[PDB]
């Protein structure tokens, strides 16, 4: 079986910056090596196949050169809706058929503060029995944000679980979730829930909360 | 008429790996489809191509090498490989443009006190080259003495039976190996698919 | 303008069976080789197997070797992925694949929008959907939590409501369940105005739940 | 007259190289399988790498990427290049001809040398007399040492009956140590001379001891 | 294709008859066998190969035979220079070696010989006293060593030592160094080592006195 290694395995660049990607064979697979992108959730894309060859379709910013064991991928002028994986794939051995581990493109982009909002639990939620507090980070860059929950004044941690939102193909720009699950018997012991939020475009953290039943 | 693929698949006795058997197929329709079902294969790796594009493509010459080796050996029968096998016995080139099919044949080639009919080269002083068939039976000199076709000490015979026996592991069995290599010249073809 | 729509998957139990389709349009379909690619969650891209044109010829990865089977009908333009003997490694996205034919080795040139093969003992549970009531502008949405298995799509206005709708990655809480999250920024004066109603739809348990989400 | 001398062992530390030697006689290394087999202490045996007459190389998973094997033809000697040496690489490394398959078996093999892989330093062995007081013993005191190995041998070899030269013990220092006695008709203490000839090779430490009565 | 030899270690008389086994969980041909012998301290040695053919000057006693799961090897006539280890070793993909059989060689009883060798007074000018303690030629190997200094049981300062079954007659040696400064070691006369073994009826005791 031949092993694809692609290099790097993950990279961060501007708008309108030059964009090399490396795939190595482990052994030589003359020029039959083809390159996919792939969105998140969405299915893969073929870009370049032959190791040179342009697809039809597909923009002009993307190319390909290379032959025996070293290739690249090369987009010319990134733009915000080129943020994907992509994976380079040989095709010498036909019936053996093997990937690239992929790369992972992200967008460089400036400071963007995060909008955060705190929501209660639901009353229909509360007739359940359960009881969960969501925090909302909305539309910042990058994606390291730290997301404080408080009750009463007491740090928590173990108790909920955040989520984030892929780069928006738009303006580039991140989104967070955390989920703060607990009982309705652990949710009335108590009164305040906060929610703080630690990020780079932020001069000093910004908390937003409420009182239960206020 | 139809490219007589089955002299080569279905033939009953097969040559040992240092000497290697070739058939050159010229002038004939290739019927691939009926070929490759022709019966169940333990290996089936094609490289260069794939084994359904071979339908539509037109070569000057096609090759069916064939041969027996072990069981553990079937790897070594693919570009970049070394062994025993790949570097003594029968090398494919790096860029090789053709498929390697192989079975397990221990109901043909092996015998109760073992088969002592297959051979594999096991000294030689350098690799073969790419296609490269070696069927000497010359005394190896491994040391400084010259051996003057006398075998001994430093003076080994250089090929090795396999002693195919039944009761062996798969590893230790005899496989049935087909390679079909397309010579693409400068010439008018003449072996097309149908 | 090369389709390829996939269909046939959901939750099977391990050693059991599934069967996926998927339907080919506007090329030459009897003439080309077809492919089946799978992904697991998280992970890279495995080829699964191949058939000729005509269906005759049919070779698969070592993965999946005796276990899954590939075939085509030719006159309804569907390829079709017999998949037996369920294990749990079989959970993944599955794609079909149009070879291109414009060399002498595989590529794969369109691609099938993919459908989801998770093999569990679980059972399919329906979401339970909660609003969010909001409180310079305001945000709102919905919760889709403990729900069995992927996926749920969320829209909201059933559809008229497109921008500023942020829909996050369900996360697989320790009851087993997923736990899904659908916000939407709107003006702070359009809140008693205008009305919003997220709809939440979950075909592996048939289960289409529309809330109000009111201050 | 078949001989296979090897030479390079001794003393590395964690994460250093040493390249090992097999000078070959009898035979022609650049003609034949050789392979590297080495023996941890107290350990069995494990195949390390073998060099094809025509130039393949083979390693063992355990050194894959780290060792080299390689040959000099005008020299008739087999190298064995081992990088990035750890704990686990510290035995005694034999070289032999052959490979262990049908017709072409481990034989001869080298005396073999000894590879020892620790943070210490080399140091050399001080030599001390066991004097005697039926028969009489006597005998030499190898203490300090590092790494292994010493050989004591007695009049240059023309003693061997009733010789016993102890396994060296670790004292709690992290020298080595160890006695090398010899048993003697009582007679013979006043005409006969008896000398021990120590030999450290990691540090070119020869010394001869005679031992007397007091 | 794991290779499994049995048993870890054999202990058999002389003239007895050695049977070392080697298993395998797969089936390996006979010609794809060959078993080596390595003495203390000493390169291994091939003695069969092709499972049943004996190496070039090996004696007729050693004999294999064996094929596919279960393969043997025979040492008739066993002697005393037979002591060592024993590997069988098989090729499929690459070399591999089996976990090795020790083959210890019984004898009859023997009384250890007994030695006390006080330091030299080269060490002395350097501020260690090593004092050593030889049992000689001994079987078996259980022995006890116990130090008196002025009739004082020592313990935390003595390190043991023992060779293996000697080729020839089969028994053991043993050292015991006792290592004391220089200073420690001017401060008491008698040095002795007591020896309690089972050739002994009762225990040995080899002393000097410091300065005579
Ligand atoms: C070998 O013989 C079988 C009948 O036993 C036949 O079906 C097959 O086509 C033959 N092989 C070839 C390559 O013709
Ligand atoms: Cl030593």
């Amino acid at each position: 079986d031949i092993q694809m290694t692609q290099s790097p395995s993950s990279l961060s660049a501007s708008v309108g910056d030059r964009v090399t990607i490396t795939c190595r064979a482990s052994q030589s697979i003359s020029s039959y090596l083809n390159w996919y992108q792939q969105k998140p959730g969405k299915a893969p894309k073929l870009l370049i196949y032959a190791a040179s060859s342009l697809q039809s379709g597909v923009p002009s910013r993307f190319s390909g050169s290379g032959s025996g064991t070293d290739f690249t991928l090369t987009i010319s002028s990134l733009q915000p809706e080129d943020f994907a994986t992509y994976y380079c794939q040989q095709s010498y051995s036909t019936l053996a058929l093997t990937f690239g581990g992929g790369t992972k493109v992200e967008i460089k982009r400036t400071v963007a503060a995060p909008s955060v909002f705190i929501f209660p639990p639901s009353d229909e939620q509360l007739k359940s029995g359960t009881a969960s507090v969501v925090c909302l980070l909305n539309n910042f860059y990058p994606r390291e944000a730290k997301v404080q929950w408080k009750v009463d004044n007491a740090l928590q941690s173990g108790n909920s679980q955040e989520s984030v939102t892929e780069q928006d193909s738009k303006d580039s720009t991140y989104s967070l979730s955390s989920t703060l699950t607990l009982s309705k018997a652990d949710y009335e012991k108590h009164k305040v829930y906060a929610c703080e939020v630690t990020h780079q475009g932020l001069s000093s953290p910004v908390t937003k909360s409420f009182n239960r039943g206020e | 008429n139809l490219c007589p693929f089955g002299e080569v698949f279905n033939a009953t006795r097969f040559a040992s790996v240092y000497a290697w058997n070739r058939k050159r197929i010229s002038n004939c329709v290739a019927d691939y489809s009926v070929l490759y079902n022709s019966a169940s294969f333990s290996t089936f790796k094609c490289y260069g191509v794939s084994p359904t594009k071979l339908n539509d493509l037109c070569f000057t010459n096609v090759y069916a090498d064939s041969f027996v080796i072990r069981g553990d050996e079937v790897r070594q029968i693919a570009p970049g490989q070394t062994g025993k096998i790949a570097d003594y016995n029968y090398k494919l080139p790096d860029d090789f443009t053709g498929c390697v099919i192989a079975w397990n044949s221990n109901n043909l080639d092996s015998k109760v006190g073992g088969n002592y009919n297959y051979l594999y080269r096991l000294f030689r002083k350098s690799n073969l080259k790419p296609f490269e068939r070696d069927i000497s039976t010359e005394i190896y000199q491994a040391g400084s003495t010259p051996c003057n076709g006398v075998e001994g000490f430093n003076c080994y015979f250089p090929l090795q039976s396999y002693g195919f026996q039944p009761t062996y592991g798969v590893g230790y069995q005899p496989y049935r190996v087909v390679v079909l290599s397309f010579e693409l010249l400068h010439a008018p073809a003449t072996v097309c698919g149908k | 303008e090369v389709q390829l729509v996939e269909s046939g998957g959901g939750v099977v139990q391990p050693g059991r069976s599934l069967r996926l389709s998927c339907a080919a349009s506007a090329f030459t379909f009897s003439s080309y080789d077809m492919h089946w690619v799978r992904q697991a969650p998280g992970k890279g891209l495995e080829w699964v197997a191949v058939i000729s044109y005509d269906g005759s010829n049919k070779y698969y990865a070592d993965s999946v070797k005796g276990r899954f089977t590939i075939s085509r009908d030719n006159s309804k333009n569907t390829l079709y992925l017999q998949m037996n003997s369920l294990r749990a490694e079989d959970t993944a996205v599955y794609y079909c694949a149009k070879d291109g034919g414009k060399l002498w080795v595989y590529y794969f040139d369109y691609w099938g929008q993919g459908t989801l093969v998770t093999v569990s003992s679980a059972s399919t549970k329906g979401p339970s959907v909660f609003p969010l009531a909001p409180s310079g502008t305001a945000a709102l949405g919905c919760l889709v939590k403990d729900y069995f298995p992927e996926p749920v799509t969320v829209s909201w206005n059933s559809g008229a409501l497109t921008s500023g709708v942020h829909t996050f990655p369900a996360v697989l809480q320790s009851s087993g369940l997923y736990s899904l999250s659908s916000v939407v920024t709107v003006p702070s004066s359009s809140l008693g105005t205008q009305t919003y109603i997220c709809n939440v739809n979950h075909k592996p348990s048939n289960t289409k739940v529309d809330k109000r989400v009111e201050p």
